[PDB]
């Protein structure tokens, strides 16, 4: 008769490491590092993000023809940008604190695009169009949805003099843009004056803008360059808009919400029909472990980026049959 | 003194393996195992807990003359990433050299709770292993294995076939 | 409030799924396991239930029937 | 006869935390965290604070009236802020690089306020005044303490040229300002003359300015702007001012001593008589231990802060009678 | 063996409890008192040591134009807040289990001191007790605490009463 | 200096109050505790002394007389 | 039971002193040293290889305008180096603990392996010596230094001096 | 007859520290903190550095007098700057985004100096020289020799107007500056007009300048002053400058290859023939040591610094004899 | 490749040097030393070899003859 004392074994083949031991096998072990993915986007907590198929940020904000179906959205959870987001400005430029609106808007959540000033009524005595080769839409001129270009009409361009109040209890989003022709021909073509100026102030904002004409390297076919600029209203300040030429002007404006967690992504994947509370540009996240090797970036709530391969912990004995 | 585990003790983590002229088979010792099933639940409790929720950290853009706020941001995206792979990995490697001797120590007091309840009435083999030196039904493993042996009722015969071997 | 019943409901999953387990009883920030057996298949479920509590809030304790 | 080994035990309740075991009962403990202050201002290491009870930065250094007794002030510990410091920059205006200046300014330690420029003497063929509703003071027009606004003298505005050669050991702290009329009318009315510059050169500073009028929201009352500008002197340098007209030019300098430990805190709490080593918004800090979970921004020799609510170490046996 | 401490021993953290003919209490053991305190007080300062003293770290403004610079300083603040959070905890952890660790083998030594001193001449009881089969008064006694326990002055009478026994 | 001089007025303001303590002598980098007891009382004040000793670049050693 | 090193044996980290009516000399343990050295040398690539390579980190130059970009950068710079330095200096004290314990643990194994093979043919001292009751030869001290001790061959001899002790 | 367990002891006086105990000897333990250097600067893997001996960043690329011997250099694998770097901009003035351009050239590993505009044939109709006594070299007035000082020829200063196509395959620097005099004086005696401006246009770049006249502090015995400006053209891109005056024209640019792991760093040290795969400005490093002390900015393959004096693990046994 | 070859140089210079050491056999990632006696020079040597082994890829593993 006799009692002997030990502990259990099995045929699991888990290995971890320890300061003095490498390779030790155990029964069993949870793997605290999560490497696999659904490889699609998901609608973050059941709503969809915002994918920008074709254009980036500028060319979403701007509205450039290439992208025209995205003035429908007005809400998402986050914005996906793809490798191949190639139609930004269609008409060269220099989108003037191009990086802090990304920034601004990555917490938007949502937006309400209204007209700021009707094309109709808001300009009777300039010429509004501004069709040009470079956005250039199903083989036909065009321009930018949400800015309007403003010319000379009937051989003049008065004084310029408009203005919006906030009426929304939410941040107006104003984008401009102003005109710097190549040469002074165009600027007497299209404003009639060869020195005008474009002044954008509020209560706290106050620029003033001059053109530039000179000769540059052809951008998309144009030697010309229209810069950029934008601004928020506070809920209850005013905007005032003067020009005397050299303006194109702002045409819809977006009356921005604000929320948590939102941001921008650059992602291949495919849109699917999946939820997740987790989202990554390879793919979402369906694990409640502590750390990931998937990707840096992450929107949600997501584990802890680690560049390590395997974080197994014991949570066995030592398998040793 | 307990070279490898059991294949055939398919329930507990620890338990006992005894033979008499009744039968024989494996068993669990059920506080020690759940005890130590207890605390690795609190180890597993401190590693996730103590890790916070990692929320959206999406990158940022900077223009051409911005360079060294993106190499400033680059610095700080490495240097946290580093830290947080280094403090990953260390804090496995702790864990685990304080499971596995946390696991050894169970084991260990198992096999001293077994002495402590024997005393002299059985040999002890340096295997992980008693022998009693009189004869153990399953009424007398069952004590043992609940730490309930009843010493002096088997002290006499013990004691005679121990002198008499 | 929504934590305690996603834990509510995984519990209800795995003590219809894992036979060796009497009752999962989520309560009051703990996990109560009562399990009849420690096996394989048992210490995988009852590490998976720690793994979801966490970062839930739960702690989980282990009763062996 | 026997003799048995044991340990120490008593009726402690403290408690602490392993990673094996939790609620661990101990006969003694040490607290590693600090999680209680005086809940005052204190004399940072015998130096009180600077209070700007009613003002910001911004009003303090630009001295409006309604914090006209900082002026009185000329060392500190360290600056404090009220949640309610709303009395900036009287005037409607852009505070140019005043974050900048609010980082410069967190390390001074000491200054002399000193009158860089005699109103009297100085400005012999321009008026001297500036009084204007937007820092209204005890019921008059009233303007900054530490800026002059010159205007036209007897019809005209002539070419203003000064210049100030730093005799000091320090740095000389300069403030000046640049006034925006809302319409041509206030220009002509001030000045005398509509196309006016400011300039102000030294040793390592190069900058013009040119007024830029427009009609604006009004804010506190004016449809104008003064924007507010600042540079330092090195000990030895010289600053030159010219102006055809728009200056509000400097009248008090600061020669700025510098030092180590300073800072600018937003508190709530009240100034008392106790001294301290440690300095937080909610409250002073007396105690030696590592970690506090106070207030994040200290001022001083402070413990490391944490988001830790209890950090107890075991000085002490198991405690189980 | 010993399972809980003693509420009676007010003086010093490990010590002995006896019992003769002439009288009865507690006593402290003086050198793995000291030497207790003195890797406590080692662990204390090492804890705070390490710790370098936190200067003055007032937060910086940013305009409206500057918010990826504020979300920048903002990231670093978390960051490293979240580091340091999690160091201190996971550094309190660490040193509460060497410390009771530390307590359980200094009671494991000071129990395996005496079980040397004392040999055979002393029938040990699983419970952190042994019990002389020899008679010892307080001169005894006071060797035994101090490490002079003068064996072979009892091995006669010990043998005698355990033979008996 | 600063220091060690108030390390030295807070070992004396200790040796007055803590009857339990013989000595606290305060010198070249570490300061020397000779209590007669270890009590709750003469514990607490120790490790009140090694904190307050720590981040004034002193260690503490402890004699039991 | 060990008290202090040997300065003569000079090959080896751990081993035996024996001696006999033959010979006297120290031997090392071959099993026990090569496994702590390979731990011991686990323990350095563990130290070494979990630390990346520091690359390129020369600073940046910030203008007079600059001052809060240039405070965060040095905050950063502040920060990891203190969090590095508390890294360093924690993972040394953890480490040399952890090789302490390692090398207590072996030494004692050491005993324990040899107290086994013994069993009760040796008187144990409490110092970390056997006496032999039986004469012990080159070929049995060989035998007992490779864990291949005959016990039952020496019972005999051992019995009757140790009756006779 | 009898056996005894031990283990290893010797003369070793190496010290160790735990958490429980501190100054532990150990029979043998390995420093893991380098704290000895070559106290050299070393041909990094193989390529010597950049000295620049005499001139900063700044002076080197502008190309001063004072360091003329640089512009024979072609590769580096680091750049060194001495503590006596003086020689910057001999003409003062404000070099523009001057640290970008050094942060930029921290990367560059390798240039082609080149004539990006001809001296005697680009500019037929302006006269090419620039000698001035603020960059005065051994005993004549002199100027920078990657840039052409432009001024006016035959009484005239025509409108100039060129410009340079990128043929490399590679990103050309092109540096120039803007003349900003002290007195209007200045502008007709050197420029012929009162009111010149400086233009510089690429694909990505649009710049105007406009010189402003005030007389200034004198700087190295200059009231005027030039600020320097410079850009990256990509290797398709072309670049165009137009100027009615003020123009410093660029003379030499450089075709900038782009490399890992460059940079700068102020060292007093001397070169010498020696290699090495870490380099700090104290010396270089010659050790597979995880951890150093020795100085924090490193350059190369280097190990981790940190603040500690002592990094000794224990690699043996208690030395207890 | 290159990181091989050095410690390929390395260990020849070792077993050259070291007369306790019987042969160092770089290969797939680790270097197996076959040592004789382990003594002050021979475990300084093996610690100096284990820290240039690190950050080069390979683990050491240690045989006594
Ligand atoms: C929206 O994005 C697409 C893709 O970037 C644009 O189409 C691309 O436009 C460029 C520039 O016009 C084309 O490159 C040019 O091709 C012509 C020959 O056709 C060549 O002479 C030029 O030197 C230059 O290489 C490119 O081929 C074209 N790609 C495709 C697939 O169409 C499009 O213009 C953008 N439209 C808007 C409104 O943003
Ligand atoms: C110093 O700070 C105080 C507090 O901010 C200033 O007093 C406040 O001034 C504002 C603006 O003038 C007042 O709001 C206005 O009230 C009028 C009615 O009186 C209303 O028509 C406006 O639309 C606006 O709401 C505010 O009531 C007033 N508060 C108090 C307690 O007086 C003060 O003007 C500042 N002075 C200086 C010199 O900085
Ligand atoms: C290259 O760098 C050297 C060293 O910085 C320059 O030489 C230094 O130039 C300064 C300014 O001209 C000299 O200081 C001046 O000295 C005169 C008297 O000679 C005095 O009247 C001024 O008030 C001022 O103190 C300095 O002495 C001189 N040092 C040496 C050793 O020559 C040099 O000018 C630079 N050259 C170029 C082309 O960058
Ligand atoms: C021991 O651990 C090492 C490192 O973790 C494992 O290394 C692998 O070894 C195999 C066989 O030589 C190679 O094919 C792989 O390329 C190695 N991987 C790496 C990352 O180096 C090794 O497999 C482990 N051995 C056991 C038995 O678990
Ligand atoms: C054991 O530790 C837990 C967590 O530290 C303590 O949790 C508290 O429990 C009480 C009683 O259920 C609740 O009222 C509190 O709200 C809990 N606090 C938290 C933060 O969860 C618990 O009190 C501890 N128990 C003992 C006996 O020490
Ligand atoms: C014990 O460790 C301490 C701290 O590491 C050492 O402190 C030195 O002590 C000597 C002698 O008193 C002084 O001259 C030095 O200035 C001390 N150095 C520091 C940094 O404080 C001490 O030397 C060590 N003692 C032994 C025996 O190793
Ligand atoms: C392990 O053993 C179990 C029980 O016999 C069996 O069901 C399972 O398939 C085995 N797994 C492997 C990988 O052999
Ligand atoms: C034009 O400006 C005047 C004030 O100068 C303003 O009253 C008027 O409303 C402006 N016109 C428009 C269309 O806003
Ligand atoms: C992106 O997706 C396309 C389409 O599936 C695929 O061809 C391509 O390889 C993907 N690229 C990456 C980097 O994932
Ligand atoms: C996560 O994965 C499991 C297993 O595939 C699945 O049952 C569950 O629905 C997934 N959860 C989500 C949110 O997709
Ligand atoms: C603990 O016991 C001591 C000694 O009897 C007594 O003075 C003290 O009041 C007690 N404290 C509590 C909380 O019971
Ligand atoms: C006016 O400028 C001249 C030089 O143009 C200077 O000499 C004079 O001192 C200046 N006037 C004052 C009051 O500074
Ligand atoms: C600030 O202090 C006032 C006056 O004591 C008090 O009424 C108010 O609640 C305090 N607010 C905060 C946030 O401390
Ligand atoms: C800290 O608090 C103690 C206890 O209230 C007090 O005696 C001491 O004077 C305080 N120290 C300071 C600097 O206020
Ligand atoms: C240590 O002992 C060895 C062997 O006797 C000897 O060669 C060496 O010189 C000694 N070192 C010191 C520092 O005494
Ligand atoms: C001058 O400009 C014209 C275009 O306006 C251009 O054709 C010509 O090449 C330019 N001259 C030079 C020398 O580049
Ligand atoms: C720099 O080198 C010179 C020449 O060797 C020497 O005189 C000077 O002390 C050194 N300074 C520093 C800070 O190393
Ligand atoms: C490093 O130092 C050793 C010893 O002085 C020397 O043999 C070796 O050549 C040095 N290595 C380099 C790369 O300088």
């Amino acid at each position: 008769d006799t009692i002997c004392i030990g502990y259990h074994a099995n045929n699991s083949t888990d290995t971890v490491d320890t300061v003095l031991e490498k390779n030790v096998t155990v029964t069993h072990s949870v793997n605290l590092l999560e490497d696999s993915h659904n490889g699609k986007l998901c609608r973050l907590k059941g709503i969809a993000p915002l994918q920008l198929g074709k254009c980036n940020i500028a060319g979403w904000i701007l509205g450039n023809p290439e992208c025209e179906s995205l003035l429908s959205e007005r809400s998402w959870s986050y914005i996906v940008e793809t490798p191949n987001s190639e139609n930004g400005t269609c008409f060269p430029g220099d989108f003037i604190d191009y990086e802090e609106l990304r920034e601004q808007l990555s917490s938007v959540s949502s937006f309400e695009r209204f007209e700021i000033f009707s094309k109709e009524s808001s300009w009777p005595k300039h010429t509004t169009g501004g069709v040009t080769a470079a956005c250039s839409h199903a083989g036909k001129s065009s321009f930018y949805r949400n800015l309007l270009w403003l010319t000379e009409k009937d051989g003049s361009y008065p004084n310029l003099n408009n203005s919006y109040v906030n009426k929304k209890g939410k941040e107006v989003l104003v984008l401009w843009g102003v005109h710097h022709p190549s040469n002074i021909k165009d600027q007497q073509t299209l404003y009639q004056k060869e020195n005008a100026y474009v002044s954008v102030v509020s209560s706290n904002y106050n620029r003033r803008f001059t053109p530039e004409i000179a000769e540059r390297p052809k951008v998309r076919g144009q030697a010309g360059r229209i810069n950029y600029y934008w601004t928020l209203l506070k809920p209850g300040d005013t905007i005032m808009f003067e020009a005397n030429g050299n303006l194109i002007a702002p045409w819809y404006a977006f009356a921005l919400s604000r929320g948590f967690g939102s941001g921008i992504i650059t992602s291949n994947a495919s849109m699917h029909e999946c939820d997740t509370k987790c989202q990554t540009p390879q793919g979402a996240i369906n694990s409640s472990l502590p750390f990931q090797n998937i990707h840096p970036i992450t929107i949600g709530e997501c584990p802890k980026y680690v560049r390590s391969t395997k974080l197994r912990m014991v949570t066995g004995l030592r398998n040793i049959p | 003194f307990i070279e490898g585990g059991w294949t055939g003790m398919i329930d507990g983590w620890y338990g006992y393996h005894w033979q008499n002229e009744q039968g024989s088979g494996y068993a669990a010792d059920q506080k020690s195992t759940q005890n130590a099933i207890n605390g690795i639940t609190n180890i597993v409790n401190s590693v996730i807990e103590k890790m916070n929720t990692q929320f959206t950290a999406v990158g940022k853009e900077f223009n051409n003359l911005e360079k060294r706020m993106e190499n400033l941001n680059k610095k700080v995206d490495d240097g946290f990433l580093d830290i947080w792979t280094y403090n990953a990995e260390l804090l496995v490697l702790l864990i685990n050299e304080r499971t596995l001797d946390f696991h050894d120590s169970n084991v260990k007091n198992l096999y001293e709770k077994v002495k402590n309840q024997l005393r002299n009435n059985a040999k002890e083999i340096g295997n992980g292993c008693f022998e009693f030196y009189h004869k153990c039904n399953n009424e007398c493993m069952e004590s043992v294995k609940n730490g309930t042996y009843d010493y002096p009722k088997y002290s006499e015969e013990s004691k005679l076939n121990r002198e008499k071997i | 409030m929504e934590k305690e019943k996603e834990l509510k409901e995984y519990a209800e999953k795995i003590k219809k799924e894992i036979g060796d387990i009497e009752s999962v009883e989520v309560k009051d920030g703990k996990i109560l396991v009562k399990a009849k057996k420690i096996t394989d298949k048992t210490v995988d479920a009852i590490m998976k239930l720690t793994v979801k509590a966490a970062r839930l809030g739960f702690k989980v304790e282990v009763e062996l029937v």
